[PDB]
């Protein structure tokens, strides 16, 4: 425990958790809404996908 | 299939058995089939007069034979 | 039944790299995930060939056979639109690549790492800072010939490294790297170093060839002597009058016919297994071709 | 007449059948139904018969 001849400095990075608040003013983004579509597909033996 | 037979072929092809014409060799590998991935294998008892076995079980099969192909 | 794969990027891209992706309409590119919506990383050759690193041509194989193959339909400035390539289905298909080679419409065509060039076949999208490549598909034969020149080319460099001269890498790289085609030369990019991958094919191409080694027919090696000495063929063009000294130390031995030919059905057993290897990529087999629409009915 | 225009069923094929005529005792009768199958092939010529296993008789048969 003999100090050494050089110093030294400590960096560390540390995570914080934290619950925000968003505000949004009104009319600030236009949207455009399109049709859903369905369809199939992955025909395997027993079961199909949607 | 190579390093995964590498210590058997080790310990048989080894000071055990040496070499002759008909006995090289080792292994046959056949394909049966193409199964959905990331389903996985499902484990089940098979219980045949009060005794069990531990079976992996495969939905969905799509069954499909291929030719043997040697591996030494 | 529906095949249809969109993939949506975060940040629109600027015109030069629209128009040079619209130049790249109609083409062949792994993607990794099977679904409707797939992110701009898991496209393309790009996350396993890096600008810094050197190049491993059996690795990118080894990814592309197990990534799903797409066709390139539709580029937008936001969205690209790729249909996928299910194993049981035909597809009509365009050839518009630049480092062309003319098709038959009779044999399967190959896909592989594109081994002619970097800067030629990449796109790079700085407005989402990542790079695309687009393998390189082939005639099956110039694709195993392409392969075969790759595989010698990094056994002889690793042997060149412990001899005397330049000449001899020099004559190397002579019809190593190179590829003839009819009214052309085409320069393969090679490896300075060869490492990974490398062994681990050339290993059990070793351990194939050792095993046949010891169960040849001497038959055969006593009828190339015969007409090595008397009679000369294309194929016998190689052996000058001289004949070689390890078939004159073998061939002493006398002939019997069923030794010669159980060994002959162990060696047919092993060259099936042989032929298995060699391919390492998906094969496309190819049914009618039109050189005025360089358009292929592949299936 | 509607019918017959699907020109397929993304491929669909229907299953291929194998029946084959086994002994009393090789083949056990209780089975999980899923299980893999073997025919070897014997040597007696043109025969009515023919064998089977299953991955246990196959174990059994290599003790």
């Amino acid at each position: 425990k003999i100090h050494p001849g050089v110093a030294m400095t400590v960096v560390r990075t540390d995570e914080i958790l934290s619950e925000n608040i968003l505000f949004s003013s009104r009319a600030s983004t236009s949207m455009f809404i399109g049709t859903p579509n369905v369809s199939r597909r992955e025909a395997r033996v027993d079961a199909v996908t949607f | 299939l190579r390093i995964y037979y590498s210590p058997s072929i080790m310990h048989r092809y080894a000071v055990v058995q040496p070499l002759h014409i008909e006995e090289l060799t080792f292994g046959a590998v056949a394909c049966l089939g193409t199964f959905s991935a990331t389903d996985g294998w499902r484990r089940s008892a098979f219980n045949y007069r009060g005794s069990s076995l531990p079976v992996v079980e495969i939905d969905s099969f799509y069954s499909n034979v291929s030719d043997w192909e040697v591996i030494l | 039944m529906d095949l249809k794969v969109v993939v949506s990027l975060s940040s629109r891209l600027y015109t030069d790299e629209i128009a040079k992706m619209q130049q790249r309409i109609g083409c062949i590119l792994p993607l990794a995930s099977t679904h409707g919506t797939q992110n701009v990383q898991g496209l393309g050759l790009g996350q396993v060939y890096s600008l810094e690193t050197v190049p491993d041509y059996v690795s990118m194989y080894n990814y592309l056979s197990d990534c799903t193959l797409a066709v390139l339909d539709e580029v937008s400035v936001d969205s690209l639109i790729l249909t996928k390539i299910v194993p049981g289905q035909t597809y009509a298909i365009k050839n518009k690549y630049q480092p062309f080679f003319q098709w038959h419409g009779t044999g399967s065509l190959s896909v592989m790492p594109p081994v002619f060039g970097r800067e030629h076949a990449t796109v790079k999208l700085e407005s989402n800072d990542v790079d695309i490549v687009f393998p390189m598909v082939l005639p099956t034969p110039i694709a195993e010939e392409v392969l075969q020149k790759i595989l010698l080319f990094n056994v002889y460099s690793r042997v060149v490294m412990q001899a005397p001269g330049n000449a001899d890498m020099l004559d190397v790289h002579m019809h190593l790297g190179s590829v003839s085609y009819l009214g052309h030369h085409y320069e393969l990019a090679l490896p300075e170093v060869p490492g990974p991958l490398g062994l681990a094919l050339l290993d059990n191409l070793s351990l194939y060839f050792c095993i046949m080694v010891t169960l040849l027919p001497r038959a055969s090696m006593r009828l190339v002597r015969g007409l090595i000495r008397h009679e000369h063929h294309d194929l016998l063009n190689l052996f000058q009058e001289m004949v070689p000294d390890e078939i004159a130390r073998i061939d002493l031995d006398d002939l019997s016919v069923a030794d010669d030919l159980s060994r002959m059905r162990v060696m047919m057993t092993y060259l099936q297994s042989l032929a298995s290897l060699f391919n390492l990529g998906p094969r496309l087999a190819t049914a009618a071709y039109s050189q005025e629409t360089l358009t292929a009915t592949c299936w | 007449g509607s019918g017959g225009g699907s020109f397929s069923w993304s491929g669909w094929r229907p299953p291929v059948f194998g029946d084959f005529l086994i002994h009393a005792s090789s083949f056990n009768n209780a089975e999980a139904t899923g299980t893999p199958l073997f025919q070897f092939k014997q040597s007696d010529p043109f025969s009515g018969v023919d064998a089977v296993f299953t991955p246990l008789s196959l174990f059994i048969l290599m003790n």
